């Protein structure tokens, strides 16, 4: 059934599963027409598939051309999103395709279930959690390979970066939704908080930067922090 | 016109003709139904007075035998049965009749209602869905189950219809996904009516008797299998206009016989509301779209 609170564990055993999180797959910006009309143009997308026990997120940049002459696009991606994630299934090695697909919105459920009916043994499950993955595209180096495709591309990060040397999945997955969420919640000041000491850099093959452990506690206080701070000034409270 | 003779009525029993309805008194002189209009099937179906709990019928044809009812005290129910000795029949029934023992078919004659819900319905097809090939009639009860409930559990006790299911295989083309998901003309045009029915008569029968099957006995994988097949039609973008037009006739007559206190049960909200004011077709059922808004505004 629904992945919630209760069965939270689960996403760290050793089932393989993957998060499908498809809200950057159609972005746009919506402008006014010289006759003063509004239009969208569409800008490049990305699935975010991500293996939580691992940190393997499978980055599907889509590109602008697929949209092109089609209709109804919102509803559109969603089947474009449950192609590209069966196509990606069928590409791994048996052994290492999920037996569970969670999706962040419960509007891609029969998409997916319908391009999976080839995997009866794979479960596909809504989630209750609210979760932020949306934020994806305030990571620097993700939002700037979407940016710069110019074709369909499929880009292959770790979205732990070297973590789980130090601390389990749970822990790293913890932190990595914490960090989304205040990138989600003010980005601003969520990036002020990354960078604000020059000393601290991020390697060429990493997302994030390179904390001690010792950092990553005064990081994480500094995001709960600004989360509680924006739910004020958002609140009022 | 022919005639079902009753052996007697031994325990106290509501007796349903097709729509038709009556109640026998344990041990009341009654000795069976006759003038029952020849070219339809018929049903005649049970509800003892002391158990409500299992309705239980039996369609047939009396071109296709003699069939009269008697009650089983060992198996507690009315059973049909075929008479091979044509003249003992004849000489039976003439008596009953003679005695005035029998109830009469009640037809109006300005009344095509049961030709309306059977017009498509035959009893071989009936048969097939219904499988005890030692009988030229089938018995159905509010109990049975289908095939595809089973799949989701005797066997030779189910009710045969066919699996319609949107999220199969069968329904979904490789790489029309979306395609045939969201417009069903693939599965309802090529999968079921040019593979599977042949036809759209055999199509519509089969929904008829789901219908009916529904209604009399409260049968629920029977009204599953109705509202699946009309939600099939409705969500097609592409169908034949002759079928949507008599589409809305069957589901007009249909609508117009429910029993009104049993509506609660029998009409599945998502789908009527569905087919009526969302689908491809939300505008081809101009009777059965006027009939629901006047007789169930509730449900919409
Ligand atoms: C090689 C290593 O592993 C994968 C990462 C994501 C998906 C599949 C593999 C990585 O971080 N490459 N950039």
């Amino acid at each position: 059934g629904a992945m919630n609170s209760s069965n939270y564990a689960e996403l760290f055993n050793n089932d393989i599963k993957l998060f499908v999180d498809d809200t950057n797959v159609y972005r746009v910006t919506v402008h006014k027409t010289f006759e003063g009309n509004v239009a969208t143009k569409a800008i490049n997308g990305c699935i975010f598939t991500l293996n939580p026990k691992t940190g393997h997120l499978f980055l599907k940049i889509i590109h602008t051309s697929v949209w092109a002459g089609q209709k109804r696009l919102s509803q559109l991606a969603k089947w474009k999103t449950a192609e590209e994630v069966s196509a990606l299934v069928r590409s791994l090695p048996k052994e290492e395709q999920p037996k569970q697909i969670i999706v962040t919105r419960k509007a891609m459920l029969d998409p997916l279930e319908v391009h999976m009916l080839d995997f009866p043994n794979i479960a596909i499950r809504p989630t209750e959690l609210r979760l932020p993955f949306s934020a994806a595209m305030s990571i620097d180096k993700l939002s700037d390979v979407v940016m710069k495709a110019t074709e369909p591309q499929m880009v292959l990060f770790n979205i732990y970066d070297d973590w789980l040397d130090r601390i389990s999945s749970y822990t790293a997955f913890s932190r990595l939704t914490l960090l989304l969420r205040a990138l989600k919640t003010n980005e601003e000041s969520a990036k002020m908080i990354l960078l604000s000491d020059p000393t601290i850099t991020i390697k060429s093959y990493h997302l994030w930067p390179s904390f001690t452990d010792e950092q990553w506690i005064t990081i994480e206080s500094q995001m709960r922090d600004l989360i509680l701070t924006e739910y004020g000034r958002k609140y009022n409270v | 016109m022919n005639t079902v003779p009753f052996t007697s009525a031994p325990i106290e029993v509501t007796i349903g003709i097709d729509q038709y309805s009556f109640n026998v008194k344990e041990n009341q002189p009654f000795h069976g139904i006759k003038d029952i209009p020849i070219g339809h099937v018929h049903v005649i179906h049970f509800q003892h007075a002391d158990n409500s709990s299992m309705r239980y019928g039996y369609w047939f044809d009396c071109r296709m035998g003699n069939f009269y009812i008697q009650y089983d005290p060992k198996d507690g129910l009315y059973k049909m049965m075929e008479e091979r000795d044509g003249a003992k029949f004849e000489n039976i029934v003439h008596n009953f009749k003679e005695r005035q023992m029998m109830v009469s078919y009640p037809k109006i004659d300005e009344d095509d209602t049961w030709y309306n819900l059977t017009e498509f319905v035959q009893m071989d097809k009936i048969r097939k869905i219904v499988r005890k090939d030692e009988n030229q009639f089938s018995y159905v009860d509010s109990s049975m189950t289908t095939v595809q409930e089973n799949e989701l559990s005797d066997p030779a006790h189910s009710l045969n219809y066919t699996v319609i299911n949107f999220k199969s295989r069968e329904a979904i083309r490789p790489g029309h996904e979306m395609e045939d998901f969201l417009d069903k003309s693939y599965y309802l045009n090529t999968v079921m009516l040019q593979g599977i029915f042949k036809n759209s008569s055999n199509y519509f029968g089969e929904l008829q008797f789901a219908f009916l099957n529904a209604m009399f006995f409260g049968n629920y994988g029977s009204s599953l299998q109705w509202h699946a097949m009309i939600e099939l039609i409705c969500s097609s973008a592409t169908v034949p206009k002759h079928m949507l037009d008599k589409l809305d006739e069957i589901l007009y007559y249909q609508i117009k016989t429910l029993p009104e206190q049993y509506s609660d049960i029998l009409l599945n909200e998502r789908v009527w509301n569905i087919c009526l004011y969302s689908s491809f077709q939300k505008n081809s059922l101009h009777n059965t779209e006027k009939i629901m808004e006047n007789k169930y505004p509730e449900l919409l």
